[PDB]
RNA sequence: ACCAUAGUAGGCCUAAAAGCAGCCAUCAAUUGAGAAAGCGUUAAAGCUCAACAAAUUCACCAACAUAAUCCCAAAAACUAAUA
């Protein structure tokens, strides 16, 4: 059905690295959780 | 308790080195002690 | 004093809510924008509910943009249920096709926000299967 | 700018029940013989439970000390609602409270006996982990969230990854290599230099003068 | 030259001179500063004076 | 060293960059190879706040610090620096780099305390009136630790307490 | 104001000063985010 | 006006003294003669 | 362009920047331009309109803002920083006006 | 007499503490510190799978176009970029954006170079495939703060009168 | 520092759940922006994070009130010390 497997897609190609970006945001996004002002 | 205590054998294997600092032969051992005494009794368990 | 995001049903627009908390709160007529809006949406026997831009100005009148209605509904139609998945992707609620999602995509290609967009119908046609992989709606190609 | 490969867990497996479990106040067979409290048993490092078992985080004791059942009640209820039940889990690295603690009322002479028992408490020695904490994060979260759990601990303490802990054991041996002054604790302490041997105990041919009653220094080379 | 004392770090400021009156409530806490500002002399007087043995010939 | 000018003319105004001579780093450095100002020149353990002709080729015109990645000091150095520029002032050296005021001048307070080796500011300081006996002594600072790296000609280690 | 052992910036526009030898949180926003280090 | 609680030396409250860079050095000396004894003690 | 948008432009008539793109000492009359064209500043005022001239020839960037006050505010960029035209700007337009 | 265990730290014997006071660790203390030593070796960056995306994109981006006009990047609202968009939509011209760290490494190559002291500042390039200029320049005309730099055209760069030029 | 639009107020619940009461999915437009880490709203609207774009890099693991007659050698950065 939907695209999983970043493993998947070409490092060549331009589309490989939004899902790097997506996982580097949430990885963002997790650490944000303790952060409170 | 407080004690007789000991020494582990290493502590008297010595290093090549330590016949250069001390000018020792390393071949042949001296044949005589001087002893003197540097340090008082007082204060130290009798034996 | 700003913009109003209202996704209201095809011949339905009455004075009450949403449309008496949202826009009665900016000072704007309700019966006004009832009539217009509703000049323009019964002629839609369509039957689809489309979300609406509505400016609210300055001095209390206002002005209206249709854009075209939502694609919950586009694909609530296109498998023929009724509620979408309680839990999504867990269960299948309906299917659609290579041209259900294309049929949705040129249909929608007019909106407000994919005008300016010159995105070709692939592109949408990807949005449309995104708006339907958590509607719980699933894709066959044939 | 540049972006980086993310960590991702493939590996990772949650147990149902990943909340910490609860700790009862006494034990089901209340000891009823009173206790010399050994006070050894928190005196030096520690030999059990130095390691991990399942997971990549831990609570780590810098110093020996005594837990008693409120601090398991502030670990138990901190930890749990600080934690997403579904990406973590956490775990007792220690038992629940064996060992008697005497008291007597107020306004008491001395002597006449021992008194009844008050407390149960679990001994810890300093380099043991309390808390085992396993899961898909990243350390940096439940080491925020942990740093709480570990700083209202009696005794002084850390939150440290297999990374971490490795880190600082290498760098400890390291510093002992690379020690500039020719004079150790050990080298003293063994050859029984300056008949040094009168002032210390005999435990401190193993502590090496890094244990200090119950305390632990890691300045001490 | 005595008003032309240097003085090494802050001691300006935190060295303090005490002294009594012998009534109750008449003691006497003054810093450095203060001390020299009133009176140029007393800062060396007093290290002089502080420096030497504390018999009679000191007088 | 671009000064900036500034002018007003009838109702207009007009600001421009002009760019004055930047003198040059000195034809020999003793430790070419070497990295920062400081350490090619052999300065480095060296230089103390009583070195001025050093010290003032670091600074503004008004007296304050220059950025450091415009100097480019090792960062240590960098900070070495700034304490001595300011234990340097309140030493009452440079005069000359104090900010022109020329109502300032005119008003009096008691002729400033000479001073040296002063790592505080006078303000902040509070008296201590408590001393303590010679088991537990308050300290009275002296220079800064960031210079206890200086060479001792005496072997002697700098004292910065008492 | 409150006197501390520990300061912490307990929002965005909160910050960290150095007076008279001593840490001050100062908050524009806030007042009653002003910390004073003991 | 700082006090020492009860004896000077004695109880779990004590006079700090702390060790001179004289001591430091006496203890090393000492070290040093031993370090020599126990190597003539060797062979 | 916070610090420009901050302070209520809404006291000026026009702003023109006369530049030459292809020379090395651009970019700072650039950053100028960039930082009034930002969107708050732009919208804090609807009588400011903005003219950016271009010329290979001139070899001379610089700034020219007008203002109510009936005063002319002309910044020659040749060695110019950015913030500091910016800080100029700042001091000049708004304390007067 | 205390315990050998205590709460409260327990004060050591004097000769014990001069004991530690010899044996306290001592770090190595270099000759000369590494940091003011000259620069260390060299620590050779690869090229990752964006750098050489971007590489081959641009190297078609040059190629494809007739005209790449370079227009200063200036700060305009979503709406004003998505009309401004449209109406590059009408002539059927490009916009494209490109990062400027590996924007100048391609440039600073060979042919191009003129273009170096233009995209110092914001940039934002614009692609015009079987262009007209007084249509690209038309737009430009309605929003006055918006500047064309001009640029390359065909490996010809040419300024702001050099498009005037090639439009009338 | 800067900047913030898109399907889409994602399905399901619900008085309304609109990113931000709770369960699901984690999709895909743009070169680029989480089916959102903070705040906020009755639901919104509204503020910042991360995303590009422009840059520069120098960092990280921070701190803790006082006593009762009157402070408690005076002092002091350096001429050479295995004294
Ligand atoms: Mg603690
Ligand atoms: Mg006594
Ligand atoms: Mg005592
Ligand atoms: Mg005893
Ligand atoms: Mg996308
Ligand atoms: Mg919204
Ligand atoms: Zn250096
Ligand atoms: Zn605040």
């Amino acid at each position: 059905g939907p695209p999983k497997k970043l493993e998947e897609l070409d490092p060549e190609t331009r589309e490989y690295w939004r899902l790097l970006r997506k996982h580097n945001i949430w990885r963002h996004n997790r650490l944000s959780k303790n952060r409170k002002f | 308790k407080f004690t007789r205590s000991r020494i582990p054998d290493k502590v008297f294997q010595p290093s090549p080195e330590d016949h250069e600092k001390y000018g020792g032969d390393p071949q042949y051992p001296h044949k005589l002690h001087i002893v003197t005494r540097i340090k008082s009794t007082k204060r130290r368990p009798y034996w | 004093s700003g913009m109003i995001r209202a996704i209201v049903r095809a011949g339905q627009a009455r004075p009450g809510p949403p449309l008496g908390p949202i826009l009665g709160q900016r000072g704007v007529s309700i019966n006004q924008f009832c009539k217009e809006f509703n000049e323009k949406t019964k002629d839609i026997k369509e039957g689809i509910p489309l979300p609406t831009k509505i400016f609210v100005k300055p001095d209390r009148t206002f002005e209206i943009k249709i854009g075209q209605p939502t694609v919950s509904y586009f694909l609530k139609a296109a498998a023929g249920i009724e509620k979408g998945a309680r839990h999504t992707g867990k269960e299948v609620a309906g299917l659609v096709t290579l041209k259900h999602v294309y049929e949705i995509a040129r249909v929608k290609a007019q909106d407000d926000a994919f005008a300016l967009q010159d995105v070709p119908l692939s592109s949408v046609v990807r949005s449309i299967i995104g708006s339907a992989r958590s509607l719980g709606i699933r894709v066959v190609k044939d | 700018k540049t972006l980086l490969p993310v960590p991702t867990f493939e590996d990772v497996a949650i147990p149902e029940k990943p909340k910490l479990r609860f700790v009862e106040r006494v034990p089901l067979v209340p000891k009823v013989r009173r206790e010399r409290k050994n006070l050894s048993d928190i005196r030096g490092p520690s030999t059990e439970a130095t390691e991990f078992t399942e997971g990549r985080f831990a609570i780590l004791a810098l110093g020996g000390g005594y837990l008693h059942w409120g601090h398991f009640e502030m670990m138990r209820l901190t930890i749990n609602r600080s934690m997403d039940p579904k990406n973590m889990f956490a775990l007792w690295r220690v038992p629940a409270p064996f060992k008697p603690i005497t008291r007597k009322g107020m306004g008491q002479r001395m002597g006449g006996g021992k008194g009844a028992i008050d407390h149960y408490v679990t001994p810890v020695k300093a380099g043991r982990l309390i808390v085992e904490m396993g899961g898909r994060c990243e350390f940096k979260e439940v080491q925020g969230f942990l740093d709480l759990v570990a700083h209202k601990l009696p005794f002084p303490a850390k939150a440290v990854s297999r990374e971490t802990l490795e880190k600082m054991r290498k760098d400890q041996e390291e510093r002992e290599r690379n020690n500039q002054n020719p004079w150790t604790f050990e080298r003293i302490a063994t050859a029984n230099m300056l008949g040094i041997r009168k002032v210390l105990s005999p435990y401190d041919l193993t502590h090496k003068g890094r244990y200090w009653g119950k305390f632990y220094t890691p300045e001490r080379v | 030259n005595t008003r032309h004392i240097a003085f090494s770090g802050n001691k300006w400021e935190q060295k303090v001179y005490s002294s009594h009156t012998g009534y109750p409530g008449g003691f006497r806490q003054v810093t450095a500063a203060q001390l020299h500002q009133k009176d140029p002399v007393a800062i060396v007087k007093l290290a002089i004076y502080g420096m030497l043995p504390k018999n009679l010939h000191r007088r | 060293f671009r000064e900036v000018v500034e002018i007003l003319d009838g109702k207009t105004t007009i600001i421009e960059g002009r760019i004055t001579e930047t003198p040059q780093e000195s034809p020999n450095p003793p430790n070419p190879t070497g990295q920062c100002p400081i350490c090619r020149w052999n300065l480095k353990h060296k230089y103390n706040y009583e070195d001025v002709l050093l010290l003032s080729q670091f600074i503004r015109p008004h007296g304050g610090m220059l950025p450091r990645r415009i100097t480019g000091l090792c960062q240590e150095e960098h900070l070495k620096i700034e304490e001595c520029v300011k234990m340097a002032h309140r030493a009452g050296l440079l005069p000359n780099h104090r900010p022109k005021l020329p109502e300032g001048f005119v008003p009096k307070s008691k002729p400033r305390l000479n001073r040296y080796l002063t790592r505080w500011s006078p303000r902040s300081v509070k008296p201590i009136y408590n001393k303590g006996h010679r088991w537990n002594k308050v300290r009275m600072p002296v220079g800064s630790p960031l210079l206890k790296d200086n060479v001792s000609y005496s072997g002697r280690p700098l004292l910065l307490y008492h | 104001f409150k006197t501390k052992g520990v300061l912490k910036k307990r929002c965005r526009d909160c910050y960290l000063v150095k007076r008279r030898g001593r840490w001050f949180i100062y908050c524009k926003t806030n007042p009653k985010h002003k910390q004073r280090q003991m | 006006r700082n006090r020492i609680p009860g004896r000077q030396w004695i109880g779990k409250h004590r006079r700090p003294r702390p060790v001179s860079a004289q001591a430091k050095q006496n203890m090393i000396r000492r070290l040093e003669t031993e370090a020599e004894n126990q190597y003539w003690l060797s062979r | 362009a916070a610090a420009l948008a901050r302070l209520g432009l809404r006291a000026v008539k026009q702003v023109r920047v006369q530049f030459c793109p292809f020379e090395k000492n651009v970019e700072s009359t650039r950053t100028f331009l960039q930082a009034v064209s930002s969107e708050k500043v732009r919208c804090t005022n609807l009588n400011c309109s903005v003219i950016a001239d271009v010329r290979h020839d001139g070899s001379e960037p610089c700034v020219d803002v007008l203002f109510g006050d009936g005063h002319r505010l002309i910044m020659r960029g040749a060695h110019l920083t950015a913030q500091e035209m910016l800080t100029a700007f700042a001091s000049h337009i708004q304390a007067r006006g | 007499g205390s315990k050998a265990v205590t709460r409260h730290r327990r004060v050591m014997h004097f000769e014990r503490q001069k004991l530690m006071a010899v044996t306290e660790y001592i770090p190595p203390k270099p000759t000369i510190n590494p940091r003011c030593l000259p620069p260390p070796p060299t620590p050779p960056q690869e090229e990752t799978g964006l750098v050489r995306l971007l590489r081959r994109e641009i190297a078609a981006v040059f190629r494809d176009n007739r005209m790449i006009a370079v227009c200063q990047h200036v700060a305009l609202s979503a709406e004003d970029k998505l009309l401004l968009r449209h109406q590059l939509r009408k002539h059927k011209i490009l916009m494209k954006i490109f990062p400027n760290q590996v924007l100048k490494p391609f440039l600073e190559e060979s042919k191009y170079q003129n273009l170096l002291p233009l995209f110092v500042g914001h940039n934002l390039l614009l692609v015009s495939e079987e262009p007209k200029v007084k249509e690209m320049v038309r737009i430009l005309k309605g929003i006055p703060f918006l500047p064309l730099l001009g640029g390359c055209i065909d490996d010809t760069i040419l300024s702001r009168q050099g498009f005037i030029n090639y439009s009338k």
